[PDB]
C-alpha cells in the first residue's frame, strides 16, 4: 500500500528530495529504545544518511508520551520524521492531533503535498488503518502483509468512509463488522526492522559486510520470541552472506580481515565467553529441556557431560582456554550425545563474526551484549521519568557497542549478559521451587512480591527475560496446557507493579501458525471500564504499569473478561 | 590363593565374575545398586566406585573370600572391572579418568 516492498527507493529518494542539505539538519529519527531490532535499524540508516551526508537528529524514545511530548516541540523546519519499531499499532494522525489542513502545501489539480512527512518503520501488526489508509501524512513501510492479506479489510475502510435505507444499514453494519473482526485481532511481529531497512539498502546498492551484519543482529534479536519470523529471514541472510564474502579460499587470519561466516552457532548461551557448562546452564531451552531449575535436572546436565566424555573441570573452563581438542571435536560429541537427552535443537547453524586475532563473536552473543547494555548499561511521576531517563541513556551504550572501534564496550555488555543471566535464572528457580504460578482457568499469573534482583525487573525488558525463560519451560512441557500468561513485578518505590502479558508459544523444535498476543487490547478494555490509574504508554502494548492496590481489582476484571 | 587369581583361565573367569555381579546384583526393590553407583560416580566424575562386601558375600561369595584372603590382586581386577563397566555405561569415561 502506502510503500510496498518493491517501491522503498521513491520513499528514500523522497527522504533526499525533501530532507537533505548542507544548509540545515531536517531529518529526525525517533526510534524506540530498548527495542533491538529498532537499534539495529537506526544504526543502518545512520549510517546511511553518514554516507549521503543528512544533517539529522536521532532522540531514543521510550513510549507513546515521551512520544507526543518530543512531537509537540518539533520546528517547522523539520520535514520528515523516521519512526522506528513503533507507532503502526495506533493511529498516529489521531494521536499526534494531525490536521493534514493545517499541513498542506502547494495543493495545485487534484492533488495535495505536505510540510512534514511521518514515515514508520514498523514491524508489529495489525497495522492501524487510519495510517495505512485514512492517512495521506503518515506513510508506512511494509513487508507486503498489506496487499498479501487486507484487501477485504482495504474495501471495508474505504466503502465504510464512502457510506454516510435497509441495504445502506445493512452494508455499514457488516463493514463495522469486517473492521471490528481486523481489530481485536491480537498483536504480533511479523519482519525484523532492521531486514526491512536492509531491503531499501539493496534497493539503493549501499550493501556491505556491516550493513549485513546490523541486519543479521536486528533479524536475530527477534529469535527467543519469534523464532517463525527469524526461520522466515534466515535463508536470506544465507545468500547476502554469500554475495558479499570475498573469493579467497584458506585464507590466512589475519589483522584487518573481517570474516563474517555460516556455522555452527548453538543454542546455548553465550558459549564463546561463558564456560561450556555455563554455556549450558544459562541456557532458556537447555533449562526447559533438562528441567534445569532443579537438583534432578542439575544431575542430568552433570550426567551429559560425563556420557559426553568432558570433565566437568574442563566444562567449567573459559572457552577461550578450554582444552582445544575439545573444541575441535565439540560438534561430533554434540551429534553423538544430545539426541539421547532431546536437546538435539541445540545443533543450528548461526552467523559467527571474527575481525583479525580478537576472536569470534556470534550474533547470538552479540545481541546478548546488546541487551545487556539496554537493561543495566549505566514525587512518584518523578522518579518514574528519571528512571525512564537511565533507559534513554543506556540506548547509547548499545548504540557505541555496535562499533568495532569500542569493543571493550562490548565486553562490558558481554559481562553485564552473563550477571544478568545469572539474575534472571535465580528468580526463576524461586519461581517454579515454591510455585509462585498459579494457574487460573484462562491464563497463568505470577506477581514477584519480594525477594532479591526485584529492583531489575522493573525494567521491561529484563522482565521480558524472566517471562521468556518461564515460556520456555513450559512450552517444553507436554503436560500444561498452552496458556498465556501474565507476570508481574512490584516497584516498592513507586508503589506500582509492572505487568507484563506474555503470548504462549510451541515447543522450540516443532512446526505452525503463530499465535498472538491478545493481552494488549485486553488490558486496554480493561483500562477503559476501570477506575484504576494503569498506565499503558510503553511502546510494547502488552507491558503496563498499574498501582498496587488497583492490582487485584484489575485481574479479577481481567479473568471475568472473554477477551483473551 | 594368589597364584590361583592370576591364573589366566581363572582371571579370565574372575573378571566375567565381578562384571557379572556389577551388572546383575540388585536391592530388593529390582534396581541394579551398582548400576545406580555407576550412573552417580560419573555424575560426582569421581575415581572411586564403593562396593559393599556384604552385597558380594550375598552373591558368588568365593570373591568375597578371595578378596578378603588376596586384596592386591583381586582388587586389580576388580578395579580393571568396575573401569570396564562405568566405560560401558559411559563411553569415553576413559578421557575423564
Amino acid at each position: 500500500m502506502y510503500y510496498g516492498i518493491s517501491q522503498f527507493s521513491e520513499a528514500y529518494n523522497k527522504i533526499l528530495r525533501n530532507s537533505s542539505s548542507h544548509s540545515s539538519c531536517q531529518l529526525v529519527i525517533f526510534v524506540s529504545c530498548l527495542n533491538i531490532d529498532a537499534l539495529c535499524a537506526t544504526k543502518m540508516l545512520s549510517l546511511l544518511f553518514k554516507k549521503q551526508l543528512v544533517q539529522s537528529q536521532i532522540v531514543p524514545i521510550f513510549g507513546y508520551s515521551e512520544l507526543r511530548r518530543h512531537y509537540s516541540q518539533l520546528d517547522d523546519n523539520i520535514n520528515s520524521l523516521l519512526l522506528v519499531g513503533f507507532g503502526g499499532v495506533i493511529d498516529l494522525e489521531a494521536f499526534l492531533e494531525i490536521d493534514p489542513q493545517e499541513y498542506v502545501i502547494d495543493t495545485d489539480s487534484g492533488e495535495q503535498s505536505f510540510r512534514r512527512d511521518i514515515y514508520v518503520l514498523d514491524a508489529h501488526r495489525p497495522w492501524n488503518l487510519d495510517n495505512i489508509f485514512g492517512s495521506q501524512i503518515i506513510q508506512c513501510f511494509d513487508d507486503g502483509t498489506v496487499d498479501d492479506t487486507l484487501g477485504e479489510q482495504k474495501e471495508a475502510y474505504y466503502k465504510l468512509l464512502e457510506l454516510d435505507r435497509k441495504q445502506r444499514k445493512k452494508q455499514i453494519h457488516e463493514y463495522e463488522g469486517v473492521l471490528e473482526e481486523y481489530y481485536s485481532q491480537g498483536t504480533t511481529v511479523v519482519n525484523s526492522i532492521s531486514a526491512q531497512i536492509y531491503s531499501l539498502l539493496s534497493a539503493i546498492g549501499e550493501t556491505n559486510l556491516s550493513n549485513l551484519w546490523l541486519n543479521i543482529l536486528g533479524t536475530t534479536s527477534l529469535d527467543i520470541a519469534y523464532a517463525q519470523v527469524y526461520n522466515r529471514l534466515y535463508p536470506l541472510l544465507q545468500d547476502e552472506v554469500k554475495r558479499l564474502t570475498p573469493s579467497s579460499r584458506n585464507s590466512v587470519k589475519t589483522p584487518d580481515t573481517l570474516t563474517l561466516n555460516i556455522q555452527p552457532d548453538y543454542y546455548l548461551f553465550l558459549l564463546r565467553h561463558s564456560s561450556l557448562y555455563d554455556s549450558f546452564y544459562y541456557s532458556n531451552y537447555v533449562n526447559a529441556k533438562l528441567s534445569l531449575w532443579n537438583e534432578n535436572g542439575k544431575k542430568r546436565l552433570h550426567k551429559m557431560f560425563a556420557r559426553m566424555g568432558i570433565p566437568l573441570s574442563t566444562a567449567q573452563e573459559t572457552w577461550l582456554y578450554m582444552d582445544h581438542s575439545i573444541k575441535r571435536e565439540l560438534g561430533i560429541i554434540f551429534d553423538k550425545n544430545l539426541d539421547r537427552y532431546g536437546l538435539q535443537d541445540i545443533i543450528r547453524d548461526g552467523f559467527v563474526r571474527t575481525l583479525g586475532y580478537r576472536g569470534s563473536i556470534s550474533a547470538s552473543e552479540f545481541v546478548e551484549a546488546l541487551t545487556a547494555l539496554l537493561e543495566v548499561g549505566n514525587n512518584s511521576a518523578q522518579k518514574l521519568t528519571n528512571l525512564r531517563k537511565r533507559w534513554v541513556s543506556n540506548f547509547w551504550l548499545s548504540w557505541d557497542a555496535l562499533d568495532d572501534r569500542k569493543v571493550e564496550l562490548l565486553n562490558r555488555g558481554i559481562q553485564l549478559a552473563q550477571d544478568l543471566q545469572r539474575a534472571i535464572f535465580n528468580t526463576g528457580v524461586a519461581i517454579l521451587e515454591k510455585k509462585l504460578i498459579k494457574h487460573l482457568r484462562i491464563y497463568r499469573l505470577c506477581v514477584l512480591q519480594d525477594g532479591p534482583d526485584l529492583d531489575l525487573y522493573r525494567n521491561p525488558l529484563t522482565l521480558l527475560r524472566l517471562g521468556n525463560w518461564l515460556i520456555e519451560c513450559c512450552a517444553e512441557s507436554e503436560d500444561k496446557q498452552l496458556l498465556p500468561m501474565v507476570l508481574a513485578s512490584i516497584d516498592e518505590n513507586t508503589d506500582t507493579y509492572l505487568v507484563a502479558g506474555l503470548t504462549p508459544r510451541y515447543p522450540r523444535g516443532l512446526d505452525k501458525k503463530p499465535i498472538l498476543n491478545n493481552f494488549s487490547m485486553a488490558f486496554q478494555q480493561i483500562t477503559a471500564e476501570t477506575d484504576a490509574k494503569v498506565r499503558i504508554d510503553n511502546f510494547e502494548s502488552s507491558i503496563i504499569e498499574i498501582r498496587r492496590e488497583d492490582l487485584s481489582p484489575f485481574l479479577e476484571k481481567l479473568t471475568l473478561s472473554g477477551l483473551l | 590363593y594368589s597364584e590361583w587369581i592370576t591364573q589366566p583361565n581363572v582371571s579370565r573367569t574372575i573378571a566375567r565374575e565381578l562384571k557379572s555381579f556389577l551388572l546383575e546384583y540388585t536391592d530388593e526393590t529390582g534396581r541394579s545398586v551398582y548400576g545406580a553407583r555407576i550412573r552417580t560416580l560419573g555424575e560426582m566424575n569421581s575415581e572411586s566406585l564403593e562396593v559393599n562386601y556384604r552385597h558380594l558375600a550375598e552373591s558368588k561369595a568365593i570373591l568375597a573370600l578371595f578378596l578378603a584372603k588376596c586384596p592386591e590382586e583381586m582388587l586389580k581386577i576388580f578395579d580393571l572391572v568396575a573401569m570396564e563397566a562405568t566405560e560401558l555405561h559411559y563411553p569415553d569415561y576413559a578421557r575423564i579418568h
